[PDB]
This record gives structure tokens, C-alpha cells and sequence, in this order.
């Protein structure tokens, strides 16, 4: 999962 | 907005997509090339294909279990680009690359177009 | 094999599922989900979550159009990861945190139901 | 396009  | 994203999830989905085509599962069209026949989801043929997208938002055609495409396609050439489609892996060769280009621009699938002009441009 | 990979290819196709959706295009499936009803495609659903894998594997479920979740089934919470279905994107807040992960686990998307699990042990 |  990330910062998009 | 403030979304977390998960990398890997269009992957993931176009892997399932692939795993229920292999398996023939709410599959809904077969396209015809000639002597062969390939089955398929309409709404995949759709993301990858300015041509399909064009046939299945068509009113009448959007209801066909079966597309006929042009007698000059290639079985072998449309068979690369259906796999590319569920996988992102094109097997472009020099065996092929005509075929591939050829099916390519008839389908609208203007990456690999790109991709088989550059490939040529280099051999010459 | 020798094969050369569009590395947007994924991206793009579940960027144009979605598109479709949006439109209400050759959508199969309504959920309905208490008083609140979810228009999608019957792949997409199975290619994100196991318990719709399991539904449309069943030869009687397969061909239903309608298909009724639970009653604690939060319709916020569905609404949340039917969006993560089609854009890879999940709107995780303090607020829903609690109905996401309910969902998640119901519907079977393991991913989804650990970074729930991380965000809320950071919590405490 | 990458090599895989
Ligand atoms: O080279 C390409 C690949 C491609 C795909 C599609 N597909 C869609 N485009 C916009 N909205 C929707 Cl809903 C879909 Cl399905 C249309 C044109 C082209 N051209
Ligand atoms: O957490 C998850 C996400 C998920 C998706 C699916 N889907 C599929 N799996 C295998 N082959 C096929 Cl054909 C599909 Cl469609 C099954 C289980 C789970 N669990
Ligand atoms: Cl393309
Ligand atoms: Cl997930």
C-alpha cells in the first residue's frame, strides 16, 4: 500500500 | 482525496480475468479470424480495443455472442493480441511482428502499434 | 518466453472497467445491499473479492442479476470497496475504518482486511 | 514497454  | 492505493491490485485483476477466460467462466463472445475461434469477456476486448469498444456500445452489436472480423486478420496475429490483452505480455517476434502490426491497427491498440513501428524502424 | 510487457497495460484496462461502470455499460449484477443498490460486472467483482468468486462459480448463482448481501452488510462500506475494485484506490478513515474491515472480511479481500488490521493496531 |  502507498501514498498515491 | 486522502485514498491509499494498492500497487499490485491491477495486476491482480487482470491475473483473475485471465485465470476465468483460461477456464471459460462468464466468457460472452467469440470472435471469429477466419477458421478459428477465440472466446472472450465483451468488457476486457473493450479496455484494450478501440475497435471493440466501438462494436460492443453499438445498440444492436452490444447483443451478438459473435464478431466476425475482417477476412485479411490473421488467427495467429489476433491470438498474440488476445493475449496481451489479459496479460500485458506481447510475444513479438520477427515471424510475426507484420501479423501483430497488421491486427494491431485494424483492433486500435495504438501502444503496440507504437511499440512494432519502433521495432521495425530498428531492423531497417 | 521472449515476451516484452507494457508496464500501464493493467492500469489502463481497469481504468476503462471503470469508465464502463460510470456509464452503466454492459454491467450483469446489481448488489443490493439493504436499501442501497450497485451496479457492476460480474468478472470484476470475482476477480476482487472471494465470496463473489465462490457466487458466480455456482452454476444456479451464475445467472443471477440480483444478489442480496447480508443485512450487517454496511452500504458505505460496500460502496468503499467496490470503488477499490475498479481503481485500486481505498478511501480508509477513522470514520469507516470499522465498516471497511467488516466488509472486507465478508467479501473476502484479504489485503484489504490487513492494512485495516495495521491501521487500526497503530490506533491503539 | 520493458523486458519482463
Ligand atoms: O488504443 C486504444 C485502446 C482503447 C480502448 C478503448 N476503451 C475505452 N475507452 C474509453 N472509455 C472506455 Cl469505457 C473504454 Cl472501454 C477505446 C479506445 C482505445 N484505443
Ligand atoms: O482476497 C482475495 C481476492 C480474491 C479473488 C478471487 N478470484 C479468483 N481467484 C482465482 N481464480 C480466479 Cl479465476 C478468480 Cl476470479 C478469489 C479469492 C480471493 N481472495
Ligand atoms: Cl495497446
Ligand atoms: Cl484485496
Amino acid at each position: 500500500w502507498v501514498i498515491p | 482525496d486522502s485514498c491509499i492505493q494498492f500497487t499490485r491490485h491491477a495486476s491482480d485483476v487482470l491475473l483473475n480475468l485471465n485465470r476465468l477466460r483460461s477456464r471459460d467462466i462468464l466468457t460472452d463472445v467469440v470472435i471469429v479470424v477466419s477458421r478459428e475461434q477465440f472466446r472472450a469477456h465483451k468488457t476486457v476486448l473493450m479496455a484494450c480495443s478501440g475497435l471493440f469498444y466501438s462494436i460492443f456500445t453499438d445498440q444492436l452489436k452490444c447483443n451478438l455472442s459473435v464478431i466476425n472480423l475482417d477476412p485479411e486478420i490473421n488467427p495467429e496475429g489476433f491470438c498474440i493480441l488476445l493475449d496481451f490483452m489479459y496479460t500485458s505480455r506481447l510475444n513479438l517476434r520477427e515471424g510475426n511482428i507484420m501479423a501483430v502490426m497488421a491486427t494491431a491497427m485494424y483492433l486500435q491498440m495504438e501502444h503496440v502499434v507504437d511499440t512494432c513501428r519502433k521495432f521495425i524502424k530498428a531492423s531497417e
